[PDB]
């Protein structure tokens, strides 16, 4: 049956020229190409997997497209926040990201980037407690993380390191998930307590009672204060050699760094990406409050670079870091939707109509997104990219055989006439 | 304020921080009251101090920029620009600046032509891009030439280039070429709609009629380029009479007239007469609808007569035979001259009943009383000055014979409808125009068959209907979006009135009766459909789509009010239980279903008289005006129950359907109940079986009759019932008559 | 619950209703809180809004009821509660005629249909009058006179036909509507007309 | 009441300063030095330190001192109870700091009321009034709970008039 895909678009678009908000238009191509990604994907020939992974990603940008327009044009602007040097950090980490809209859209992506992130399932047979190999044998006189980097690692039995790895890795997955509840859920029952605490360093000081505009989401004050602090303590940590490389590679991520090369190596387009968007984030509040005297200069313990890249530059590098990836039709357009410059592009692969044909997915995706587009935000993709497109997917659901469905897509031009 | 209220704020600030760094922290918060003081030599210095100190800051190296930019020093202006552009790439619109600047001031520096291809790729193929194209070439004819034509290419649907293509034509006085390429433009459909193209379609044309290069050319063609004058009178008019003002619209027709009276003396019997013929039932048309303008505005008084001569025009209009298609030299030519025909009739149908709708046979009164020559000069006298020659005027001249003064019948409307709707290019003011003329009458219209002349071979339902993808976009869609655009619109002009007749105003006078949100949503869908979009512009308008997409299918987060859903549910049933293919009756009732299974847990909270949980910056505008009532929840879980069991049947849970069918005694049942029993009779009816299994079999058929029977003896007895009925009372009759014959 | 009614009950016996009313919205009883933010507002509708009047202090705490009052989804018998978002909505109908944002003000009144503006609404508006509350009857002689104020001012600014129309509209309501100073009123309106035309 | 904690205990590092400073001088073991800056209210250098001789992880959970989460004081407790229970051997500093952590460090079960005869009184109380559970107490009711863990010398003065404070009712 699969060869019915081409239905399931077209009748999303049917149910919303018809109840006569068209962002639902958008969540049911998500929604659709995803179930699409199930059927190819199941049980299927191996030339399946890959059109499979083509609709998950398919799916992805579907995602992506939802979230950021709906934030960009579902826009209307709320009120303002009024701070006082006597506010905590927290509140102007809000502030920020309330009024840097800019800013914001990397904290978007960087959402959408770990909801699609894969975490490995839960280690099994857990040690019932913390080397517990090392203390057995005897020889650890301290029960401490530090201790084994006090005095040469030999310390630790090798059980046990082979166990630490097995956590900081899972650890680490989950962090890059955005998964910080279950990192701190694993971290207190797996005994690993320090670990935790050290996890628990990641929020900014808010004071309900202080910070009033945020009396409602808490009611005790939270976070750490000399944040600042924190971070190089966590950096510094970080560079210290003797830990586990995917122990540095959290502590890495948790300071606004990039993680070791042993776990770099492994991380792809979408990983990378996401590393770098976390640096750009980080280095941009740091500075805004350092622009605003929220940090205290006792803090400034170590150099962490000041100076944040662009969105456009950090595309341009893992680009180049990853060029087959970065060059895949959808990931394209997932660039694209995040730089904006997406009629752009539309009218750019319009002109590749004049090895665009040979990846099927690509002229139907293209289409029904500047139909999603120019709905939404009338005007948005040019008049005539509008029929070039249409005319030429319309020629296809006649090669499909498909001409049932080619009404609902004509509801766009005068041009139908010639129907 | 003063300058006084700007300067003493100097010492309150001064008296609360006084440290040097605070003190040019603040020239920014200082410069920001000067820049409101007309003070621009003080404003620069407090801006440029803080700037001093807060070197790194976008917003204020920008102010300083846009304060240069008012003292036109672009060297300074541009380079605090670059400061902000350059801290801050989401500045699109300052890109745009400093390549604007740059190509205006001095195109020797390559710096004008690098920030020019940013600027491009920033807003692909925007208007602006393009103006900015010709700035830099201008600091040589056929240089210019070549970018129009280079541009036209890929922009063949911008106004602006393919004006500037006519006016470099106009330039070398090669105004032949120039109409040429006019005629060849009006097959545009686009162009067609644009206000500013169609007003140089106006003057190309004349010019060359007084050209000498028409005379000595040749006088063969000359009849065809005096056609698409006409044309273009009618499509400026039906811009001019919505955009523009009342004397601008008045002024236009003048035009019109003496071009229709200069163009009467020649007739015979090709195009340009077939072309004569339709346009002065446009003239009429507009006339009339120019004529409603005015009274709206004035006293009652005034209204009537006005009204009374516009519904004279409209019927003039609307008597005018469609013109003879095939006498024209082209598929394009005859097929566009028809779409106008079916746009004449259905706009001028329109008005004319809600124009009779408001007394007895009111139509007739009009023909009676102003057919009359007298009504003629009643006519010229309210829409013109007396002054002008009445003789070269052809409304004047015009031999107003015989006029049928008969309503129009709803199914030619239909159909007259129909094939206009690629008349405007389906914007959503059209459709929403007649969606809203069909809301007064007892017959419905055809929309489904609407967005299939539209979007044509978009299946009706799309197999992918998980995500919310705007590729998966379906006729459904579509179709379930117009009725809320309608729904809505209705609603708000509703209120309108009530706080200050709705039916009454024609389509071009009346303003924007959808939201911005949904125009956008459906231009967009539109471009994207047709492939008219941009390859640059395709991302945003396709998620401009998507977002949208979970409120038409009631997913996550939908701006709908139940009374929409509701509205939404029965119009898809009634919509889909009157569809004959198993096809279209299945996806119109899943829809509808669906829609049912979203209200229904709202309605048994309001059942309850609870309150629901109001939308945030919904889609589709709430209203109190038609919030569900108790008194009718009970209905709707009913009128539900139906619309599942059809679903049922239509599945193949016939018991279910049946089981439910019978326990509400309602019309609709029985031509469900009828229509399956006759099913399960027919098939078995005449092949060789069990004797026994063949009486069962006739015993369904006899059922099947006493139905269809029931349907009747109720129907004609109230008029109620003959409303609920799911089909026509003459289709209930016509099954019946073959019932009974087997 | 009862303790906080008792000294509510006293308290608002005492004629102490703008203390009866916290008290009473302390106990959640909103059938006595709105009852009392009837009488509080119905003398001050007209009056106008100026920094630290009674009518600031009483307004702003009736709309601090009435959003905790829709927030929390709590209401009165439709009664006590209709003519308590009424008056919000009169109070806010005077505070924009005060203001001079006739336009804005006039959109108000339309949307509450409580004055017919056209002839066919007038008899279904007038059966209305009987039933609504007299906290609402007491001002209705201000607001015709705003209203017609409204469209007095228009005019001096087809139209005129529409507005002259509305002109009458509000006269013939009021010439059937038996209400507080009729006598001034009625002529007055009258007057008004006569000049537009 | 932040304003005053914060002179108080300022005021108070400021008396303690050179016995702990000469503390500092004379150890020879590198946890041990980190400690005492933490009794000095410096958590910033007993990070520093910690991150220098190698201490990492402790160095993170150093930075906690004086935020008060109490998942963090009942982490660190719960990790001193599952050592005194076992726990082969854990470093006698190290224990110490988590004591710290663990916002109630003579309150306790690993507890540091046995510095009682290598500390001045004061420097004790400051590490009640930094750590110890700033948030959930008053000022006084915090420097009463100290107060009832050890009697002060009957002469000083310094002494009476914290007793007096904390006496309040």
């Amino acid at each position: 049956y699969q060869t019915e895909r081409f239905t399931k678009f077209s009748d999303t678009l049917k149910e919303f020229k018809i109840e006569q908000d068209p962002f639902n238009i958008i969540r049911e191509f998500r929604s659709a190409a995803g179930q699409l990604a199930l059927d190819l994907a199941n049980s299927g020939d191996e030339s399946n997997v890959i059109s499979s992974k083509d609709w998950e990603l398919e799916a992805r940008f579907w995602h992506l497209v939802e979230l950021l327009l709906v934030f960009r044009n579902a826009d209307l602007d709320l009120d303002e926040m009024e701070l006082h040097p006597y506010n905590s950090r927290g509140l102007f980490e809000k502030k920020l990201m309330q009024d840097n809209k800019q800013l914001y859209q990397i904290w978007i992506v960087m959402v959408w980037l770990k909801e699609n992130t894969y975490v490995m399932e839960r280690p099994k047979n857990v040690p019932t407690s913390k080397w517990l190999n090392s203390i057995t044998s005897g020889g650890l006189k301290s029960c401490d993380l530090d201790f084994p980097l006090r005095e040469n690692t030999n310390v630790l039995d090798v059980k046990d390191k082979e166990e630490d790895h097995i956590f900081f890795k899972y650890i680490y997955e989950l962090i890059l998930a955005g998964a910080i509840d279950e990192a701190l859920e694993e971290a207190k029952l797996s005994d690993n307590i320090s670990i935790c605490m050290i996890l628990c360093g990641i929020q900014e000081y808010l004071n309900p009672v202080i910070d009033t505009q945020i009396a409602n989401e808490f009611n005790t004050q939270q976070g750490i204060k000399k944040h600042s602090l924190w971070r190089r303590t966590v950096y510094s940590l970080s560079q210290q050699a003797g830990l586990d490389p995917y122990e540095r590679a959290i502590y890495s991520y948790l300071s606004g760094a990039i993680p070791n090369q042993e776990v770099l190596q492994y991380s792809d387009w979408e990983s990378d990406l996401h590393i770098h968007l976390n640096q750009i984030l980080q280095t941009e509040i740091e500075n805004y409050l350092l622009e605003n005297n929220q940090v205290g200069t006792d803090e400034l313990i170590l150099p962490l670079p000041s100076h944040a890249l662009t969105v456009q530059e950090v595309l341009n590098r893992v680009a180049s870091r990853h060029p087959s990836e970065s060059e895949h039709p959808i990931r394209v357009l997932m660039a694209s939707v995040i730089l904006d410059s997406l009629p752009s592009v539309i009218h750019s692969s319009v002109e590749m109509l004049l090895d665009i044909i040979d990846k099927p997915y690509l002229l139907r995706i293209v289409t029904h997104l500047a139909i999603c587009l120019d709905i939404i935000n009338p005007g948005s993709v040019e008049e005539v990219d509008k029929s070039k497109l249409i005319t030429t997917y319309i020629s296809l659901l006649k090669l499909q055989g498909l001409y049932e469905n080619i009404p609902i897509y004509a509801t766009f031009l005068n041009e139908s006439d010639c129907l | 304020r003063s300058k006084a209220d700007v300067e003493r704020y100097i010492a309150s600030v001064q008296g609360s921080t006084p440290s040097p760094r605070q003190k040019s922290m603040k020239g920014f918060y200082f410069a920001k009251l000067y820049y409101e003081a007309k003070e621009y030599d003080l404003a620069k210095k407090y801006i440029c101090t803080y700037i001093n100190v807060q070197e790194r800051d976008p917003k204020a190296h920008r102010f300083l920029g846009l304060l240069y930019e008012l003292e036109e020093n672009t060297d300074k202006a541009v380079e605090c620009y670059r400061r902000s552009v350059e801290l801050n790439p989401t500045q699109k619109d300052l890109v745009l600046k400093i390549a604007e600047l740059l190509c205006k001031n001095d195109v020797t520096d390559g710096r004008a032509k690098y920030w020019l291809e940013r600027a491009a790729k920033l807003f692909p193929g925007s208007p602006a891009i393009y103006k900015l194209k010709e700035q830099l070439l201008d600091c040589g004819w056929n240089k210019l030439f070549d970018l129009i034509q280079s541009e036209l290419y890929v922009r063949p649907d911008d106004v602006h280039v393919n004006i500037r293509l006519v006016e470099v034509y106009r330039s070398t006085k090669r105004l032949k070429d120039a109409v040429a390429h006019c005629h060849e433009a009006e097959r545009n459909i686009a162009l067609r709609s644009s206000l500013e193209w169609n007003s140089c379609v106006v003057q190309t044309l004349k010019e060359y009629l007084e050209s000498l290069q028409c005379l000595e050319s040749d006088k063969s063609d000359w009849r065809a380029t005096n056609t698409d004058l006409l044309l273009a009178y009618a499509n400026l008019m039906l811009l001019t009479l919505s955009t523009r003002d009342v004397q601008e619209s008045r002024e236009l027709l003048q035009s019109f007239d003496s071009a229709l009276q200069s163009v009467k003396s020649l007739g015979g019997n090709d195009e340009l007469s077939a072309t004569f013929l339709e346009m002065k039932g446009h003239f009429y048309m507009h006339a009339g609808s120019l004529l409603l303008k005015m009274g709206q505005h004035s006293s009652n008084v005034q209204w009537r007569a006005l009204s009374e001569l516009a519904a004279l025009c409209y019927l003039i209009a609307f008597q005018v035979p469609r013109p003879k298609i095939k006498l024209i030299k082209g598929e394009a030519g005859q097929n566009l001259l028809e779409m106008m025909a079916c746009d004449r009739l259905s706009q001028s149908g329109h008005m004319l009943l809600n124009l009779s709708r408001g007394k007895q046979d009111f139509l007739k009164e009009i023909v009676e009383t102003f057919a009359n020559k007298s009504g003629q000069s009643a006519l010229y006298d309210a829409l013109f000055s007396s002054q002008s020659p009445k003789d070269t005027s052809f409304l004047g001249s015009d031999d107003i014979g015989n006029i049928d003064v008969r309503e129009p019948e709803l199914e030619d409307l239909t159909r007259y409808d129909v094939g206009a709707i690629r008349a405007h290019n389906g914007s959503l003011q059209h459709l929403t125009w007649l969606g809203l003329q069909w809301n007064s009458l007892p017959a419905l219209p055809g929309i489904r068959k609407w967005l299939k002349q539209l979007f044509h071979h978009l299946p009706h339902e799309t197999s992918r209907l998980e995500t919310n993808a705007p590729e998966s976009i379906c006729i459904l869609d579509l179709e379930v979006f117009l009725l809320g655009v309608v729904y809505t619109s209705h609603l708000q002009l509703k209120e309108k009135c009530n706080s200050h007749q709705p039916l009454c105003l024609p389509l071009p006078v009346c303003k924007q009766l959808c939201t911005e949100r949904q125009k956008s949503w459906w231009d967009a869908v539109c471009t994207l459909i047709h492939r008219k979009a941009v390859p640059g512009n395709v991302a945003k308008l396709r998620l401009l789509v998507q977002h949208e997409i979970n409120t038409l299918r009631a997913q996550e987060k939908h701006g709908l009010q139940p009374a929409l859903l509701v509205h939404w549910a029965e119009c898809l049933q009634k919509t889909g239980s009157g569809l004959n293919s198993f096809y279209d009756q299945r996806e119109y009732m899943g829809r509808s279903v669906h829609y049912w299974k979203k209200v229904l847990p709202l309605l048994k909270i309001i059942k309850k008289k609870n309150s629901i949980p109001e939308p945030i910056d919904p889609l589709f505008k709430h209203f109190h005006s038609v919030d569900i009532q108790a008194s009718e929840i009970v209905e709707y879980e009913e009128d539900a129950h139906i619309t599942f069991a059809i679903l049922d049947a239509v599945n193949g849970n016939i018991e279910d359907a049946v089981t439910a069918f019978e326990s509400i005694k309602s019309v609709v049942s029985y031509w469900n109940l009828a229509l399956i029993f006759h099913r399960k009779a027919e098939d078995i009816e005449n092949d060789a079986l069990s004797p026994e299994e063949q009486e069962e079999c006739k015993n369904y058929l006899r059922k099947t009759r006493d139905y269809l029977i029931k349907i009747i003896d109720d129907s004609d007895s109230n008029l109620s019932v003959v409303k609920k009925l799911p089909v026509p009372l003459e289709s209930v009759k016509e099954m019946l008559n073959s019932v009974m014959q087997e | 619950k009862p303790i906080i009614n008792k000294v509510a009950s006293v308290a608002e016996n005492k004629g102490l209703f703008e203390e009866a009313a916290k008290l009473y919205d302390l106990a959640k009883n909103a059938d006595k809180v709105l009852e009392l933010m009837n009488k509080l507002l119905s003398p001050v509708v007209p009056q106008i809004s100026a920094p630290q009047s009674n009518k600031e202090r009483l307004k702003n705490m009736a709309l601090s009821i009435a959003e905790r009052y829709r927030a929390q989804g709590i209401s009165a018998n439709k009664f006590v509660d209709s003519t308590f978002y009424l008056l919000l909505d009169l109070i806010t109908f005077f505070d924009e005629y005060h203001s001079g944002h006739i336009d804005r003000a006039f959109d108000i009144i339309e949307r509450l249909k409580l004055v017919p503006l056209n002839q066919e609404s007038v008899e279904e508006r007038v059966a209305a009058f009987r039933n609504f509350s007299d906290e609402i009857r007491h001002n209705l002689s201000e607001v015709l006179l705003a209203t017609m104020n409204i469209l007095f001012t228009q005019f001096k600014r087809d139209r005129d036909s529409q507005l002259r129309s509305q002109a009458r509209t509000l006269i013939t309501f009021a010439g059937m509507i038996p209400y507080r100073t009729s006598g001034d009123t009625n002529a007055r309106l009258v007057q008004m007309e006569v000049l537009m035309n | 009441k932040k304003e005053r904690h914060c002179r108080l205990t300022s005021w108070i590092v400021s008396q303690i300063g050179p016995e702990i400073e000469e503390k500092i001088r004379n150890s020879s073991n590198e946890i041990e030095q980190i400690f005492l800056y933490l009794l000095l209210n410096d958590v910033v250098r007993a990070s520093k330190l910690a991150i220098e001789s190698k201490n990492g992880h402790l160095s993170v959970l150093i930075s906690y001192l004086g935020s008060n989460d109490p998942r963090i004081r009942d982490l660190a407790e719960l990790q001193l109870q599952k050592w005194s229970t076992g726990g082969c051997s854990i470093d006698k500093n190290i224990s110490k700091i988590y004591k710290l952590l663990s916002g109630s460090p003579f309150e306790g079960l690993f507890s540091l009321k046995e510095l009682e005869s290598e500390f001045s009184w004061l420097c004790l109380l400051n590490l009640t009034l930094c750590y110890g559970q700033i948030d959930e107490y008053s000022l006084e009711s915090l420097v009463q709970s100290h107060l009832d863990k050890f009697s002060l010398p009957y002469d000083d003065p310094i002494g009476v008039i914290f007793q007096l404070y904390a006496a309040n009712e």
